[PDB]
């Protein structure tokens, strides 16, 4: 019962240091079987060794209160523990470009989990250098098998959108010189990379884009998120910088409402994401039903990246009040981008 | 708040039996987990299976009980547990469990039900009176009792004077004999001036209720 | 394969003393353990959960400590009502839902109190019993501590076959036992011998209660 991961390739290969990405959503699997699950790829490009490394996660779970009498009042509690997760989409600084120059692929997965079962979404980032040979590949992830299928679009360097090619150009200067351009909705997949520094003051710019009261930005997370718009000229370091907002208009990602609906809201909750904090630092909403959306997030109000794994809980991703903060690790959706095409 | 376990009769080997667990005066809600736990006499607790008992369905079975057992939720107050191809090793006391998570902390238990897997046929008790030898010199206080002989299966209940009298009552646990039959004895001590005392032996399995009355003046 | 080891199998500690129960897990559980009290013929009661938290309504004399792969349970200021069976449950969360989910072997707690001599009573078989063909004799020992051994003798010869003993659990007030000994024979055998003796031995002390058939 193999599943397919389609990849689109333009006619012209290697105009630049560009990479393509594909994804596939897998059927639910037991949560216990996702431990130590790593992709085993059969492509001609060896997977990056840093993806299979151990990344320490905080597991936040919800359960009915253990104390009798209070358990009779159907209240629920939160438990925070440290776990080790491998193969998750935790990229490092300049990993995409180094993988491009090293002919190495980046195969990671995003997991959508309720309290007991997980829906994994496998991602693969490969350079366009594999778009000329177009050698078929097989990827094994736990009990599932994925066939890497390459499709050759009728575009020189653009991305196929509604039967037409589209090229997004970089910075305002190129648009001004071209003197005319067109904007269309282009699918995009993004990953958050956390890196400490002095030029990575993320939230001082976050407050600038949208009116959010976020004081004491120095103690908050520092980093950028790199997104792939597919095709050629995909890599973007940070969006809306004016050299190359939509993600935060729909922070939850592509519309994935459960819609027959056996989903039951249990109620909101608070929990300690560092598991050693004096008080709760993150708010979540526990739920029951089919797993939906992303169960992984990162606490912003901590310079060091505090990765969050909350099976059966929905992390609070609204930064309107900056309280109980979290941000999605991965985001898939459609954004309108300027550009031009033949 | 309580859990009640029903079923649990005598079953022939290689047979099947379905147990049922009921909740009293408490809706099932959606943040609870119902589970079944068994314990053989002289052995520790054993996990069997669990049910989320909510809107969504997901269940987990024990490794030994996988495929052979069947657990499912029926209504907003009842859950069941189908048992198949039961052997002699399955003879145990089966408890109904309620937890806040899967295989988690049991916040509330039930009295439990006994499943006896034996090839023998059910039998009614043969209550006999226990009195001192008539040669004994009369005393200020005398002890009398009723003896419940071979019966199958358990549980049997013995009460004195319809539960009105409790002081001085010593009921002993049952013991299995060579023929696979159980015997229980219970004695009571009363003064010679007291009115005659009645023991009420009830066997729900055979639906037998023997009322044997004894008096302080009674002798063997 | 996750295995749960609970030690010791049986423990005997006096009143006002302390009891130590060791529960060791083969696999790490990260301070996820629960301690239960199980009286005979009763549903188990939860007293300690998360290996350190006292359940509401449980006395402070119950203390749970430990983390990782080794845990201990201590009962201070031991009482007679505390004599019961205790077990530990290893429960997991999230990834560890089915990896480490097992129950302890179970420990038996006997509370030593002030020794009391057994008052021995013997009951000859009823008239209705001999007619059936199977005859049994009941001998009981009441309000005694510690445990005793029961000996049956017919005309001076000790019996060996057809003897059953049922012992009451310790009383929740004075930590005392009650034992019932049944000697089952056949009516043909019972009509042959005359001297029937029930002997209860409590260490050096022996209480002998006998009767003669037809008297
Ligand atoms: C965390 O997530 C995981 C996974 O995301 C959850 O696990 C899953 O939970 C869902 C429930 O949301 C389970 O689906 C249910 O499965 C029931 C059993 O299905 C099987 O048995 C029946 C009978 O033998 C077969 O017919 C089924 O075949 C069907 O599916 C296949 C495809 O797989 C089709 O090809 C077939 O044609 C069938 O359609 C399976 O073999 C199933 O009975 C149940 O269906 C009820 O509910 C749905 C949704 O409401 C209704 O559409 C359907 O009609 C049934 O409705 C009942 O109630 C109504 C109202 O009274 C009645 O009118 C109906 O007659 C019927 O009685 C549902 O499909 C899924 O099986 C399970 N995963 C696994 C692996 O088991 C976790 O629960 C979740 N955890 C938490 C805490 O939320």
């Amino acid at each position: 019962n193999v599943y397919d991961m389609k990849i689109e390739c333009p006619h012209t290969v290697s105009f630049g240091e560009n990479s393509v990405i594909g994804y596939v959503e897998l059927p639910p699997m037991p949560l216990a079987d996702t431990a130590q699950m790593v992709p085993e790829s059969s492509c001609s490009m060896d997977n990056h060794q840093s993806i299979n490394t151990i990344t320490k996660y905080t597991q936040v779970i919800w359960r009915g209160k253990a104390d009798p009498g209070q358990s009779s009042q159907n209240s629920f509690e939160t438990v925070s523990t440290e776990v080790d997760l491998k193969g998750t989409c935790v990229l490092k600084h300049k990993m995409v470009e180094e993988s491009y120059r090293s002919r190495k692929s980046i195969t990671c997965y995003d997991l959508s989990c309720n309290s007991t079962f997980c829906k994994p979404t496998l991602y693969m980032i490969v350079p366009i250098h594999a778009c000329n040979m177009m050698k078929s590949c097989l990827i094994a992830l736990g009990p599932y098998r994925v066939q890497v299928v390459y499709e050759r679009t009728y575009c020189m360097t653009g991305v196929l959108i509604e039967g037409k090619c589209f090229v997004p150009d970089q910075s305002v200067v190129s648009i001004i010189k071209h003197g005319i351009f067109d904007i269309a909705s282009v699918h995009v997949v993004c990953f958050f990379v956390a890196v400490k520094g002095n030029t990575y003051k993320l939230f001082e710019q976050v407050k600038k884009s949208f009116e959010s009261t976020c004081n004491d930005t120095e103690n908050k997370v520092q980093g950028y998120y790199i997104c792939i718009v597919g095709g050629n000229s995909a890599p973007i370091y940070v969006p809306t910088l004016d050299d190359f907002t939509g993600i935060f208009k729909s922070p939850h990602g592509e519309d994935h409402d459960l819609a027959i609906a056996s989903y039951s809201i249990v109620g909101p909750a608070n929990a300690k994401v560092p598991h050693s904090a004096s008080s709760d630092t993150l708010s979540l909403i526990a739920y029951s039903g089919i797993p939906s959306y992303s169960s992984l997030s990162i606490l912003t109000s901590s310079t060091d990246a505090k990765h969050v794994f909350s099976p059966g809980l929905f992390p609070k991703l609204n930064h309107t009040n900056c309280d109980k903060s979290a941000i999605p690790l991965t985001w898939t959706g459609m954004i309108d981008l300027p550009g031009y095409y033949e | 708040q309580s859990l009640v376990e029903s079923g649990g009769d005598l079953v022939k080997p290689e047979g099947s039996l379905t147990l049922t667990c009921t909740a009293s005066g408490f809706s099932f809600s959606s943040t609870h987990w119902i589970c079944w736990v068994r314990q053989a006499p002289g052995k520790g607790l054993e996990w069997i299976a669990c049910i989320y008992v909510g809107n969504t369905y997901d269940s987990y079975y024990a490794n030994w009980a996988k495929g052979r057992f069947t657990i499912s939720k029926t209504s907003s107050t009842t859950v069941t547990l189908q048992m198949t191809t039961l052997t002699a090793a399955d003879t145990a006391t089966y408890f109904c469990a309620r937890s806040g998570s899967v295989f988690g902390v049991v916040s509330l238990w039930g009295p439990g039900t006994l499943v006896t897997v034996s090839s023998g046929q059910p039998k009614a008790p043969s209550v006999f009176p226990l009195a001192p030898c008539c040669g004994d010199t009369p005393s200020s206080t005398v002890t009398l009792g009723c003896l419940v002989k071979g019966y199958l299966p358990e549980p049997v209940t013995v009460t004195w004077n319809s539960g009105t009298l409790t002081n001085g009552v010593r009921t002993f646990p049952s013991v299995r004999q060579s023929s696979g039959l159980y015997s229980l004895s219970s004695v009571v001590s009363v003064t010679s001036s007291s009115q005659p005392v009645t023991c009420n032996v009830a066997h729900p399995a055979t639906n037998t209720k023997v009322d044997k009355t004894v008096a302080p003046s009674t002798c063997s | 394969g996750q295995v749960l080891t609970q030690t010791p199998a049986s423990v005997s500690e006096p009143v006002e003393g302390t009891v130590t129960i060791k529960c060791q897990a083969s696999q790490s559980i990260n301070n996820w353990l629960s301690w239960y009290q199980q009286r005979p013929g009763q549903p188990p009661k939860l007293l300690i959960y998360d290996a350190s938290t006292v359940a509401s309504g449980v006395s402070s004399r119950f203390k749970g400590s430990g983390s990782g792969t080794e845990f201990t349970l201590t009962i201070s200021d031991l009482e007679c009502a505390d004599a019961a069976t205790y077990a530990c449950q290893s429960y997991g969360y999230g990834i560890s839902i089915t990896d480490n989910s097992a129950f302890g072997g179970g420990t038996e707690v006997v509370v030593r109190g002030d020794p009391v001599a057994p008052s021995v009573l013997i009951f000859p078989p009823a008239a209705d019993q001999v007619a059936t063909g199977t005859v049994t004799i009941v001998c009981v020992a009441n309000k005694y501590f510690p445990d005793v051994t029961v000996t049956w003798e017919v005309d001076g010869t000790t019996q060996t076959t057809g003897i059953e003993n049922s012992k009451t659990p310790q009383n929740s007030a004075d930590c005392t036992y009650n034992l019932s000994s049944t000697l089952t024979l056949t009516s043909t055998q019972y009509n042959s011998h005359k001297e029937y003796t029930c002997k209860v031995t409590q260490g050096t002390t022996s209480v002998v209660q006998s009767f003669n058939r037809g008297d």
